[PDB]
RNA sequence: GGAGCUGUCAACCGAGCGUGGAUCCGAGGAUUUCCGAAUGGGGAAACCCAGCACGAGUGAUGUCGUGCUACCCGCAUCUGAAUAUAUAGGGUGCGGGAGGGAACGCGGGGAAGUGAAACAUCUCAGUACCCGUAGGAGGAGAAAACAAUUGUGAUUCCGCAAGUAGUGGCGAGCGAACGCGGAACAGGCUAAACCGCACGCAUGGGUAACCGGGUAGGGGUUGUGUGUGCGGGGUUGUGGGAGGAUAUGUCUCAGCGCUACCCGGCUGAGAGGCAGUCAGAAAGUGUCGUGGUUAGCGGAAGUGGCCUGGGAUGGUCUGCCGUAGACGGUGAGAGCCCGGUACGCGAAAACCCGGCACCUGCCUAGUAUCAAUUCCCGAGUAGCAGCGGGCCCGUGGAAUCCGCUGUGAAUCCGCCGGGACCACCCGGUAAGCCUAAAUACUCCUCGAUGACCGAUAGCGGAUUAGUACCGUGAGGGAAUGGU
RNA sequence: GGGUGGGGGAGUGAGAAUGCAGGCAUGAGUAGCGACAAGGCAAGUGAGAACCUUGCCCGCCGAAAGACCAAGGGUUCCUGGGCCAGGCCAGUCCGCCCAGGGUGAGUCGGGACCUAAGGCGAGGCCGACAGGCGUAGUCGAUGGACAACGGGUUGAUAUUCCCGUACCCGUGUGUGGGCGAGCGAAGGGGUGACGCAGGAAGGUAGCCGUACCAGUCA
RNA sequence: GUUGAGGCGAAUUCGGUGAUCCUCUGCUGCCAAGAAAAGCCUCUAGCGAGCACACACACGGCCCGUACCCCAAACCGACA
């Protein structure tokens, strides 16, 4: 019944903006939509054992999509854009 | 007030009937009166609205 | 893991193996996102295992089949 | 259960699982975000913001997890404002309620269009609708009943009685009951009179009592009357208990009503008997069923010849099974190919049902007769008057029943009904409650069925279906099946 | 899947209801193609170009036909594809179709602060029921309070990211010396705190020149 | 200089004019006489053995919106 932060953080965002920020050591994660900056900070800091300078979040509405039975929405998501401390070690994301 | 706080007697519903026998709805309200009732002698009064039937009986005290 | 073979885990290494199941679901999720794992059945399996551990842990403190 | 499987529009892949029993089916549990009666507070429902407690986390604020925190009602306890008694109120702890549901029930409120060829009485119709409120049903129900000279004997429901008696601007219309035939049957619990126990109120000290009755003494004021609680007892209409007398009798033991004797009473326990999950009182634990429901399993008999055909399930010769020739599928009409079918088995557990125990409750002291001197039978009720409602009855001579207003009884040598009323006679016991069955209904689950529909039909909906779309909204609301 | 005959039963016969549904004619290759700003050439792309791309000419708006915010819409934004529907023509284009991507805040606009009108409203009062009203309270901005500027950067965000420089609230750890004051947010009081009209004066932004600077030789 | 992206980068003075902006929640005039609450300040009630203050360092700053359209072809008008 004990909660852990590896379930607040869902997945990394893979995109050209994501890589552009990775270049400057800024990592964008898909996070649980009900989470806030502070638990993202604590969560990243204790998952990857790094010093998080700042977490920036953006709520992103699910794309509405036409299909033969009607219109369906995709998942709504929340990005967390995490910038580490100026000199803290980069996280190893394996790709 | 048309409802007694002791016996719960309420208004009846019937008709006013004219000479032409046109009947329209009206009420027969109970003869509800305000009493300032006490539970024990010299006690604090409590405002009730009770029917004159309960007042005629010993259902309330002053 | 199986419900029977996760019974010999007593009280705390069961939670600790729940922790490593959570961790491996994390990493397997990340390799899903980056496309660097081949067998995608693994996260179904790991999620089921997490559910198994949670279930057994709930029974033990609800009063069923407890013991080291 | 036994070899495939990873649901479906809906193919493609990808990646795997499975006889070490998967997928799948049944049952029980676990998890169960947020909203919603929604209830910590707030809110544009599905969002925001907390407090407390306990944990987690930080260097510490941040942060996370889990519980609890609405209001009202009832019960129990603490406190007891103005103000004293006190109460209102407040604190705490337990319980409960709230909302939803297709129809069916009960109580209450209650139209109009319409019909009357107008229309108001009347009708429509106590319908529609609304309010309250259930339950698996409900309501009713145990005679203040009917009936009429012999009578029936709770209620409900069905068929008659009967479109009758009647009732109606006697118009339009409305419309009983008696009684008969059936379904199903079932009856009970509550005050007093009166009696003990406890509490409160009034009265007296040799006035008197009192200390279970009789016999003697002793104590030497805790009796008597009353209101309130607990019990008994009684619950009836041929009216229904006591209070007395007279006989007759107390299953055993221990304790008690001052003492000794006889008798008797009270409690407890044992023993015996009776009943029970119920309307008549109410809960719990085991054990066992030829039990039933929620999966399922077995289940006969043609590779038959020839013909046509892409295909045989068709034709035609033949062979069989049949407790199975239901139905469906299979490349065209299949009992024999498949699923099955007749039939026969089948349940860990859960739930249901029943039994035995265990348990709980009642009885073990009354009975009979005499006599009718005393008391008892449910109130602001009945009755009466007014105004209404409802009954066939539309107020009429208006009986019975219901509501409000006023007035206002009596307890059986009473009171009510028998269609004004009176007398007689007959019937019944109002103003407390409970009560099975026969009756109503089907959102829903199985199993069947159809001289029902077959895609403009049948549900609005075989298809994104209460969807698209339309409307601010309440609401309205499609079309689209076939290689 | 039918025929015939004995019977049985009908949602049993349509040409009309300004009937209903669907399909399709007639008008008709007709009207119209949505302002009276206005297009053109060269080159390109392409199967296809009046409409797309590029360049250049010409014209139009310029108190908007420009740039923004709120409401509203909802992905229409960007990239890469597409081109039988849509766009009043065509379309290689597109606000269309498809896929992927994209929205970064202590300070901005809101909440976590405040209240107005008004709403709801513990208890409560009233009302046959339903319910009405309302106290405490609690909501409710269109108002009050409250701390950030300039520049850069992406295909798409930027007072949000980055740079430079700030400001506000809170938390912890040290050092120094000082006071054994200090905190007071119940409540009181003050302020908050407010109309309309009209200037004047001092200014500033903006604008027009100009010292100066750099380019051009038609 | 695939004419991307780079690198360098002058001068910036003095006047005029001039606001719908600032001083100004001011001033003047007027009558129709012009929110509230929080906030802030202050008082005391109360709390109080520990405090205030400075500087330095290290930190925490939450939730929602943020794309794009806005005299519109993306809003209300069934329509670009
Ligand atoms: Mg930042
Ligand atoms: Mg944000
Ligand atoms: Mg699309
Ligand atoms: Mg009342
Ligand atoms: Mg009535
Ligand atoms: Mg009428
Ligand atoms: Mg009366
Ligand atoms: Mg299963
Ligand atoms: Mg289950
Ligand atoms: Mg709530
Ligand atoms: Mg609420
Ligand atoms: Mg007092
Ligand atoms: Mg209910
Ligand atoms: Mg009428
Ligand atoms: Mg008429
Ligand atoms: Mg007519
Ligand atoms: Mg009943
Ligand atoms: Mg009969
Ligand atoms: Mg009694
Ligand atoms: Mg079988
Ligand atoms: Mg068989
Ligand atoms: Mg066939
Ligand atoms: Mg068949
Ligand atoms: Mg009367
Ligand atoms: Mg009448
Ligand atoms: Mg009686
Ligand atoms: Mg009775
Ligand atoms: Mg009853
Ligand atoms: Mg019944
Ligand atoms: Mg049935
Ligand atoms: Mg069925
Ligand atoms: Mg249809
Ligand atoms: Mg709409
Ligand atoms: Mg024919
Ligand atoms: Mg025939
Ligand atoms: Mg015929
Ligand atoms: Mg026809
Ligand atoms: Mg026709
Ligand atoms: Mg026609
Ligand atoms: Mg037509
Ligand atoms: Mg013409
Ligand atoms: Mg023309
Ligand atoms: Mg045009
Ligand atoms: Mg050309
Ligand atoms: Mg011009
Ligand atoms: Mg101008
Ligand atoms: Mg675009
Ligand atoms: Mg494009
Ligand atoms: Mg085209
Ligand atoms: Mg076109
Ligand atoms: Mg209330
Ligand atoms: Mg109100
Ligand atoms: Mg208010
Ligand atoms: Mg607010
Ligand atoms: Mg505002
Ligand atoms: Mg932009
Ligand atoms: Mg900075
Ligand atoms: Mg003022
Ligand atoms: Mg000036
Ligand atoms: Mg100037
Ligand atoms: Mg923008
Ligand atoms: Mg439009
Ligand atoms: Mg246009
Ligand atoms: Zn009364």
């Amino acid at each position: 019944t004990l909660a852990d932060p590896r379930d607040i953080i869902l997945a990394p965002v893979i995109s050209e903006k994501s890589y552009g920020l990775l270049d400057d050591n800024v990592y964008t994660f898909l996070v649980r939509p009900d989470s806030n900056k502070t638990q993202i900070k604590i969560a990243v800091e204790k998952i990857f054992a790094v010093k998080v300078a700042s977490v920036n979040t953006a709520n992103r509405q699910g794309k509405r999509k036409r299909t033969r039975t009607g219109y369906g929405k995709r998942k709504s998501t929340k990005r967390a854009i995490v910038t580490l401390a100026p000199g803290s070690r980069p996280i190893d994301l394996f790709g | 007030a048309a409802v007694c706080d002791i016996c719960g007697k309420g208004p009846g519903f019937g008709k006013s009937v004219s000479h032409s026998h046109r009947r329209t709805s009206r009420r027969w309200d109970p003869n509800i009166q305000t009493v300032h009732a006490v539970t024990r002698p010299g006690g604090n009064k409590k405002r009730l609205n009770v029917c004159t039937s309960c007042i005629k009986a010993g259902k309330i005290t002053r | 893991v199986s419900p029977g073979e996760l019974r010999e885990l007593t009280d705390e290494e069961l939670a600790e193996r729940l922790r490593e199941s959570k961790e491996e679901l994390f990493n397997l999720r990340f390799q899903m996102a980056t496309g660097q794992l081949n067998n995608n059945r693994r996260l179904r399996t790991v999620r089921q295992e997490i559910a198994r551990i949670y279930t057994v842990l709930r029974e033990r403190e609800l009063g069923l089949a407890t013991g080291p």
